[PDB]
């Protein structure tokens, strides 16, 4: 797929991202904090369509990401992301996508998820985190 | 505790 | 040693 | 004068500012680099006008601010910033501006100043620095 | 906001 | 069990803990550097015996955590780290215990593992990790 | 003078120094917070005698340092650290030794001094701080 | 990139 790294930021304020519920998880695009405005970054789109488009839009700044999990797995030889959640300290937000594979989680005690990086081609290949205080 | 990041924040300078 | 400044980055997960 | 405040980046490209051999420091406005890719922050501009302009282009990344200096004195009865030198591992900018009153200096041994905030007013009132890995 | 420097802590993995 | 919280330091020098094939992690002491000198941590004991213990010496500092992983699962109903494995920029240490559960894994790409925290009874419950630069 | 470096710490809990008001700064020793605990530094002693000794006690961890400020000027002919004055959220240590010569000044908006580094030989030569959140 | 921890040092103060 094609590789990203949207870098780091104050926070962030929506996430937009696409599953299909017989495949992976496809393409996304963030919508950052930035010194108190909203940045949004570039779309990171998926090489195909067929996808169902989620939007999570965080209370900003009362309202935070505190974990990330999912599972990864194989599609068409592919080891993609095939689902994922994201817990905030208001509520939950999925799964959406395959809950098959390899389970991952993220739980965070202290610390903001600040940023994403990662790489996209029919579905989402891999993405890491940046944290920060 | 909140969603936005902290900083280091050396200053200020201009009352001295 | 340079002027950009650095993270602490996670990951990755997808090719477990 | 109005309060400003930048916020934090990922470091500094370009830095702007005005002075006026007579008087003090006027407005200023910072290009911050975010992520790789040049940010312009918001133009702080001086109530009033008469200023010299000095423009430091940095060679980023390989060139970055090593230290802050200056003079903080009485004009008109405000005390402001008077004036400013920057202390690159590469060359050192300035001194500008009058070179009279209580001096002030910031060295850094580790570490990157990667954001602005203050007033401005006729002149550059006071100035705090955001300071990061 | 006290004289205690924060940091950055992940987890915990152990009730899964 | 009983909680501990060894707090952050500026690095790892060496990793002691035990394990039984046939349950899971027992307790663990750390030996953290700071600034510079070996710092041993308190001693989390494990409420029985029976493990065998395993020792982990870093060349620190050009040898670093660079990512941990392991399982959880139950061992007489309770919820515990059955296995861990530690994945060094030199070379891997493990899998130890009972690679059965639920698998997870903390891969680092920028950062530095320099604190420990979590629970220990009979075997360790939980974990927490410090990060930092 | 001989240099030194006490490394990073989790705070400060007590600061101990000899001032001469005829000369300058001398010798000094702290008492850092690490992870809850106290935890003192090595004693960083003047090559000679006839100091007055300070002792500033934090009220750990309500009370922290907000500001360090003082002057530098020539002592027999060398160039040292001849006044400080600590400035607390709570109240002001200081000035101590002589105020002659250039002033400097650093006050802390956001973070916490957690560590220093320096030079001491009759008198402080010159010191650096360590900063964190 | 080894296995100690980085800080802000910010100085020094000294020679002015
Ligand atoms: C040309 C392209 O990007 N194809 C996408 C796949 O990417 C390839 O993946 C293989 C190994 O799986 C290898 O890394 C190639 O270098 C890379 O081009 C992959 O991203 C899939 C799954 O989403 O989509 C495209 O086929
Ligand atoms: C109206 C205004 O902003 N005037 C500027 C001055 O700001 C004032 O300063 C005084 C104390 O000096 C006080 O803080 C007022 O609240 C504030 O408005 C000042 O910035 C000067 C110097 O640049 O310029 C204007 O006069
Ligand atoms: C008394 C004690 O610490 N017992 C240990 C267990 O701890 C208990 O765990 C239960 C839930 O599992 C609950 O949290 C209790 O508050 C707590 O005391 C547990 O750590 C096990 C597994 O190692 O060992 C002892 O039994
Ligand atoms: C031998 C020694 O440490 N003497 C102390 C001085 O240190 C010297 O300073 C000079 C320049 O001033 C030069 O840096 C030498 O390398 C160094 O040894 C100095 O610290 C003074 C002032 O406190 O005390 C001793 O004389």
């Amino acid at each position: 797929g094609v590789t990203f790294d949207d870098g780091a930021y104050t926070g962030i304020r929506e996430i937009n991202f696409e599953y299909n519920s017989e495949t992976a998880i496809g393409g996304l695009r963030v919508t950052y904090d930035l010194n108190g405005m909203p940045f949004v970054a570039e779309d990171h789109k998926s090489f195909i369509t067929g996808f169902k488009p989620v939007k999570i839009s965080l209370e900003f700044p009362s309202e935070y990401i505190v974990e990330v999990s999912g599972y990864v797995g194989k599609v068409e030889g592919y080891t993609v992301i095939r689902s994922l959640t994201f817990k905030t300290n208001k509520q939950t937000y999925g799964p959406y996508g395959v809950t098959n594979g390899t389970p991952f989680s993220l739980p965070i005690e202290n610390g903001l998820i600040v940023g994403f990086k990662g790489s996209i081609g029919y579905w989402l290949d891999y993405f890491s985190i940046y944290l920060s205080l | 505790r909140n969603g936005k990041s902290q900083s280091i924040i050396v200053g200020p300078w201009g009352d001295r």
